[PDB]
């Protein structure tokens, strides 16, 4: 469903990190690009800083 | 109509096994509102 | 005498699928034999791949070569004979309607009634005069109407929205009264872009891989609504929150909202800015004959 | 959680609940008698008895909407009210009278000799049926001038003799050419439609002339919104059978727009986390000196439109009225092409014969 | 809107619609659910001489009835588009579809006939002059194989039969008929359908074969062989048809319009764009015509189907530059009780074409402009009712005609004099002895109500709803108003307990639909209607107020009292859980 921002103010009072999600763009080669393979990943949820530029603050 | 929306303030009141969010926003942290009750202070 | 824009159907058509597929599946079968369920349909269905600015098709060059007769009569009959009987044993458990279904599809004719047109009864065959007074109302500019027509329907508890480029023109025509176009659109954006079968695609969709409608009708339509000054850096920040990052396409519209903004080394870092997008959008795609267009307006910029 | 095998009880109590419910509405809303609701505990009772005198974990047990509507007609009918199936499909129809739902969110001619079997009409009820009214529903449904309500009701008298029953119902069920168009109704349109059929197309005295058929046919077509067409359109949009949606398709803007105001208006009767995100998703894009005529005044005016009263390609428009009226009367009384020139087919060789 | 801000939200036009003009031209188990894959009808403008000549347009019909038949025959347009005299003839089987083609201006603008069938497939030459027209059989060829061809396309004899395909050429005048070379088949056990088909793109040596599930492009003189870029997943190929005088295509699948075209000279699709039109109709089929102007070059595109004579219109442009757009659906009906099998084609819009319908040998010009500035029933299921007539039975249904006439006077003459007594203090004498006349009877039946009332088997007593036997009774007053104060004023009399009692006006509301309050205002509203036709209305109005105020008089059963009695009654002879299901009162 779609999603909504998380402000910090929510993360302190339900006593959460306040995190962003991690991605990979990962490539999968075989013989030495012969064959590849692309696939993003998700490597968990990352926490942020504070009024940075992944802040939505 | 115990409880507040965390966030759009919308007054609610809930039940035994009900969800808890806001029916309007769906924030799923709510606040006890303060209700009319005699409570006693010194003004010393 | 439209698409109706509900799910099909529950009734016989599973069964008759059922027969279709089963029936494919023993010819074929049969076939890489000379030549050397639900699921059974899903299998079958399964092994099979699933001037100006065009998605260029992919043409023929080194495709195949040519086949010379495979199926005389005698020995098609052959292939034919034996899975038409295989045929005959759940035939004996399907219904009459359809046991002369299969049959017929089976001599190779073709039914002249469709799923809408025998699914009868009182509620859906007004559903249907409901819809088709929407695509009339909608042909003819009579844009009130219309939309009268669009709320009574998505009102009905069965349309799923697969009319929304009714809205998203509808409501476009309609100043009026209403929070409309871009509120439709980035709407149904914001919703049905996450996890939160038949009966489905391309105008409708979910996430993993690529939604044509929401997606790029908000996503250029907020850069029309920026026509509208002569917003971008914030068109450019969501749009700028990927990942699917595979939608070349929505690289050309980041390369867009920055010859926008591009309209001192600012200016500059903004038509870097654009150089760059446009050919992490050779990622593939397909857009813009001569890029060096593109990149002549970059220098009447560069000036 | 829910009841197991002995739930024939609650069955029966949503049943009966239903019933009277929808007694409720039509005392109510369509102004019918209180004695009604006795008649209707008789007729239920009845059968309510004879389930409960064959009941039995092997259950054989049928009540359908069409029960309901069966004991409603059936009670009805012992009480001589002037209502008549096309009544009951056109209430249940426009969502007024409730129906087609189990309790909302919160084979009509068939059942009633069906439920005419299952409890005798012979020495318990009176299942003459009030044929005089349906005659003057008739005329007026098309603007017939008053005498053919007495051309009817005599070729009526000439074959029936002025007798009209309610079972043809012996519980078999392989029937063919044998008792059926049993079901009077049915027999009373028939003989309506070859009443105005031999009777236009055989005055020879012919004080109806080569025209006038004409003026009729076209005072008939023209769509123009009253109460009643408003409704038969509202009836077309769920008849089963094509060409009557065609219709929908040929409707004027003004039949349109009663449409939507009837839309509307009686899909606030519309039945039925994500809940509430679609009651919003919804509530974003707005849900929402008289002027259209009432039914005798269209009716004068067509009467009028005639008003100028005072050669074999008239057999033509002899046939497309008839062919009007036909449909007309398929989507008001829930019935089948096919069905209806059965009946009408049958019961003219049943003429001819018992005059021939 | 995408190359408007490309360059640096409403259509380019207002609102256009359709309109029509009308010319008549021509006129020529048990499984009817499902249907073959057949066309059947041309109209083309072709060269017959060339000896610096121009072209005449041209009809290929069939004359059908028993299903056999060739029909040819010139047309001098103008604008009332006619013919002048007919010239024909037949083929010992049936024909499945008779078409003519012309490539376009690389060449030569010429061409000849053509026509394909059960078991049979033949092309024909022509010479014409002074408006007879005399064509010219070049042989048949019976089916090699017992195959049968789905669809010709064309100096090219391509033929394509139930999956396999040949290239092939046809004579040059006589007697020599007709062979080929470079064979091939597209083939696929799972397409059910019989239909494939077989059309020119570009114009040197690239085919296109089409069956319900994909596109195949080849590429013979060469070897070549391409599935374009869907199939059999979420549509069926419904049509194609090629536009353009040579590098333009048009293809029917489901709800996309698809308009494929050339590029890099061959041999090329587009997915330029669509719009989206609305089915499940395995039958459905598209024809273009066009139209120029400098600013555009704009098609016009009918989709059409067997099941409602409806026709679904869309329209693109051509701009010089390989550009195309779209603007809005729209859609027309005509005349009904029937379906098309012919859609043919040839700041306002004129696009014109002919139709013929299912089972009608009838040919129809139409044509449609953008503004204003300037049942025959035959239904064999009815008249064979409203006839069924010997000569005996014309008089037999003529009998009761004259007899019901006659006794129409009957009621005329009896009733006027009963209206001219309107009020005298006779019709108070009768409403009076007749008032307390039915009194007394309806006291007997009352008391023999009294003698039988502890049945409590049932709860409608005898048979009761009656004039209760005097037929002298009823029909002899005309007052409508003193007549319901008779009634008001019985009402008022049995008011002694234990009785019927019901309530007109209530019931009115179900004839007039609206309130009805007194008997009176009925007949008023009944009079106004009928004093407008026919009039006897006056008397007729009263006669039949006096029918359904009798037909309804509720004479009837004892009340209340005798219901709660049965309904107890019976309520106990149901066992226990049962005379608790007896519930009422609910909520
Ligand atoms: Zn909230």
């Amino acid at each position: 469903a779609v999603e909504r921002k998380v402000y910090p103010s929510e993360s302190r009072q339900r006593l959460t990190s306040y995190r962003g999600k991690l991605l990979l763009k990962l490539k999968w080669s075989v013989n030495n690009g012969e064959e590849n393979l692309f696939e993003v990943r998700d490597c968990g949820g990352l926490p942020v800083m504070l009024q940075s530029n992944r802040c939505h603050l | 109509l115990k409880y507040i929306c965390a966030e759009c303030s919308s007054k609610l009141s809930l039940s035994r096994t009900d969800a808890v969010r806001c029916k309007d926003c769906g924030h799923r942290i709510l606040l006890k509102a303060r209700t009319k009750r005699l409570v006693q202070f010194e003004a010393r | 005498m439209f698409e109706v824009p509900i799910t099909l159907t529950n009734r016989k058509f599973a069964q008759r699928r059922k027969l279709k597929y089963q029936y494919i599946n023993y010819i074929s079968r049969r076939f890489d034999r000379i030549s050397k369920q639900q699921k059974k349909r899903r299998r079958e269905r399964h092994w099979r791949s699933v001037s100006f600015e065009i998605w260029r098709t992919v043409s023929s060059q080194n495709k195949q070569p040519i086949n010379k007769q495979k199926m005389t009569y005698h020995n098609f009959k052959k292939i034919e004979k034996i899975p038409l009987r295989k045929m005959e044993i759940p035939l004996l458990h399907c219904t009459k309607e359809n046991k002369l279904y299969f049959q017929s599809i089976s001599r190779g004719l073709e039914p002249l009634k469709t799923s809408t047109s025998e699914v009868r009864n009182y509620r859906t065959r007004h559903i249907v005069t409901l819809t088709d007074l929407l695509h009339l109302n909608v042909s003819r500019h009579n844009w009130s109407l219309a939309y009268k027509i669009f709320a009574t329907l998505i009102r009905i508890p069965g349309v799923q929205i697969k009319s929304l480029w009714g809205i998203g023109v509808e409501i476009l025509d309609n100043l009026s009264n209403s929070s409309s176009g871009l509120d439709f659109l980035q709407w149904m954006c914001q919703i049905y872009s996450s996890k939160s079968r038949s009966i489905v695609p391309p105008f409708q969709t979910g996430s993993r891989t690529h939604t044509a409608k929401f997606a790029i009708t908000y996503l250029w339509s907020s850069l029309i609504n920026c026509q509208k000054s002569m917003l971008i850096d914030k068109i450019s920040e969501w749009v700028l929150t990927p990942p699917f990052m595979e939608d070349a396409e929505v690289w050309f519209i980041y390369a867009s909202c920055h010859l926008l903004k591009a309209d001192i080394n600012q200016v500059i870092k903004h038509i870097h800015y654009v150089r760059t997008f446009l050919k992490i959008c050779l990622d593939k795609g397909g857009f813009a004959v001569p890029s060096r267009l593109i990149e002549n307006q970059l220098k009447s910029f560069e000036s | 959680k829910l009841i197991g095998h002995e739930a024939k009880l609650l069955f029966l109590k949503s049943f009966q609940f239903i019933l009277k419910r929808q007694i409720r509405w039509l005392i109510t809303e369509m102004r019918f008698p209180k004695e009604f609701e006795h008649v209707a505990k008789i007729i239920w009772l009845k059968i309510l008895k004879t389930i409960n005198d064959q009941p039995q974990e092997e259950l054989k047990l049928q009540l359908h909407m069409t029960s309901t509507i069966s004991i409603l007609y059936l009670a009805s009918t012992h009480l001589s009210l002037p209502v008549y199936t096309c009544d009951y499909i056109k209430w249940i129809c426009t969502a007024k009278m409730p129906y087609f739902q189990a309790s909302e969110i919160l084979q009509l001619y068939n059942k009633i000799a069906l439920t005419c079997g299952m409890i005798h009409f012979k020495e318990f009820f009176n299942s003459e049926i009030s044929c005089q009214g349906l005659l003057l529903k008739l005329v007026m449904q098309c603007a017939l001038p008053p005498e053919f309500y007495f051309y009817t009701k005599q070729v009526i008298e000439f074959e029936e003799t002025d007798i009209r029953n309610l079972t043809l119902w012996e519980r078999t069920d392989e029937r063919h050419t044998g008792r059926v168009s049993n079901h009077a109704e049915l027999r009373v349109l028939s003989y309506f439609m070859l009443t105005i059929n031999w009777m236009l197309s055989f005055d020879r005295d012919r004080q109806y002339p080569l025209k006038w058929i004409l003026s009729l046919t076209e005072s008939l077509t023209q769509r123009t919104t009253t109460s009643e067409s408003i409704g038969r359109n509202i009836v077309k949009v769920v008849y089963p059978d094509k060409p009557t949606s065609s219709d929908y398709f040929q409707w004027s803007e003004e039949e349109t727009l009663e449409f939507l105001k009837w839309m509307e208006k009686q899909f606030l009767p519309t039945q039925t986390d994500q809940k509430i995100a679609r009651r919003k998703l919804y509530k974003i894009f707005p849900l929402d000196s008289t002027h259209q005529l009432t039914f005798i005044e269209d009716l004068q005016e067509r009467y009028a439109k005639q008003t100028p009263f005072f050669p074999p390609a008239r057999k033509e428009a002899i046939g497309r009225l008839l062919t009007h009226i036909a449909s007309q009367l398929l989507v008001d009384f829930a019935i089948s092409k096919e069905q209806l020139k059965d009946c009408i087919s049958r019961i003219k060789n049943a003429c001819l014969h018992r005059m021939n | 809107v995408q190359g408007a801000s490309l360059y640096c939200t409403l259509a380019e036009d207002a609102l256009d619609l359709h309109i029509v003009v009308k010319s008549l031209l021509c006129d020529t188990n048990r499984l009817d659910s499902q249907y073959i894959q057949t066309a059947s009808d041309l109209r083309n403008y072709r060269d017959g001489t060339e000896i610096i000549a121009y072209a005449s347009g041209k009809t290929g019909s069939v004359l059908n009835i028993a299903v056999l038949t060739r029909q040819n025959t010139l047309h001098l347009n103008r604008h009332n588009n006619v013919t002048s005299i007919e010239l024909h003839s037949p083929i010992k089987s049936i024909k499945i579809p008779g078409a003519s083609e012309s490539i376009g201006r690389r060449s030569n603008l010429v061409g000849i006939i053509t026509e394909n069938s059960f078991q049979i497939f033949r092309i024909e030459s022509v010479h014409s002059r002074s408006c007879d027209v005399m064509v010219s059989s070049s042989e048949p060829l019976y089916f090699v194989e017992i195959d049968d061809l789905q669809v010709v396309d064309f100096q090219f004899a391509i033929i394509d039969i139930k999956g396999n395909w040949s290239i092939g050429r046809i004579p040059k005048n006589f007697n020599n008929q007709l062979i080929d070379n470079l064979h091939g088949t597209i083939f696929d056990p799972e397409e059910l359908s019989s239909w494939k088909r077989i059309e020119w793109f570009s114009h040197f040596q690239k085919i296109l074969v089409f069956d319900r599930s994909k596109m195949i492009e080849i590429d013979f003189m060469n070897n070549w062989q391409t599935e374009v870029v869907q199939a059999k997943a979420w549509s069926n190929i419904r049509d194609y048809k090629r536009i353009d005088d040579k590098n333009g295509i048009l293809l029917t699948s489901r709800e996309i319009i698809i308009v494929g075209a050339s590029e890099s000279n061959d041999p090329v699709r587009r997915i330029s764009w669509k719009h989206d039109l609305d089915p499940d109709d395995t039958t459905l089929r598209i024809t273009v015509q066009k139209v120029k102007k400098p600013d555009h070059i704009l098609l016009v595109a009918f989709v059409y189907s067997m099941r409602h004579k409806r026709i679904y219109m869309h329209v693109f442009s051509h701009r010089k530059a390989n550009l195309f757009q779209s603007l809005g659906c729209s859609t027309v009906l005509e005349i009904p009780g029937g379906t098309p099998t012919g859609i043919e084609t040839i700041f306002e819009l004129v696009v014109d074409f002919l139709v013929k319908l299912r089972n009608s040998s009838e040919v129809y010009y139409y044509a449609l402009s953008n503004t204003q500035n300037s049942i025959i029933v035959d239904h064999p299921e009815w008249a064979s009712l409203f006839n069924n007539a010997d000569e005996r039975e014309k008089e037999s249904i003529g009998a009761l005609v004259s007899q019901i006439k006659l006794k129409e006077r009957e009621r005329i003459s009896r009733v006027q004099n009963l209206i001219e007594h309107e009020n005298s203090h006779d019709e108070d004498k009768y409403l009076q002895d007749l008032g307390y006349r039915l009194s007394i009877a309806t006291n007997e039946l009352l008391e023999s109500w009294q003698k039988t009332k502890d049945e409590s088997i049932l709860s409608g007593s005898l048979s009761h709803s009656k004039l209760k036997n005097l037929l002298e009774n009823s029909d002899s007053f005309a007052s409508i108003p003193e007549f319901s104060s008779l009634l008001d004023q019985f009402f008022q009399y049995y008011q002694d307990q234990d009785v019927t009692f019901i309530g007109f006006e209530k019931l009115l509301h179900l004839f007039l639909h609206e309130d009805v309050p007194g008997l009176d205002i009925f007949y008023n509203k009944l009079l106004q209607c009928w004093v407008l036709v026919s009039p006897q209305a006056e008397l007729l109005t009263k006669e039949i107020v006096k029918d359904i105020i009798w037909s309804l008089a509720r004479l009837e059963k004892p009340s209340l009292f005798e219901p709660i009695q049965n309904e107890i009654s019976r309520s106990l002879s149901g066992p226990y859980q049962d005379i608790i299901s007896s519930w009422d009162m609910d909520d």
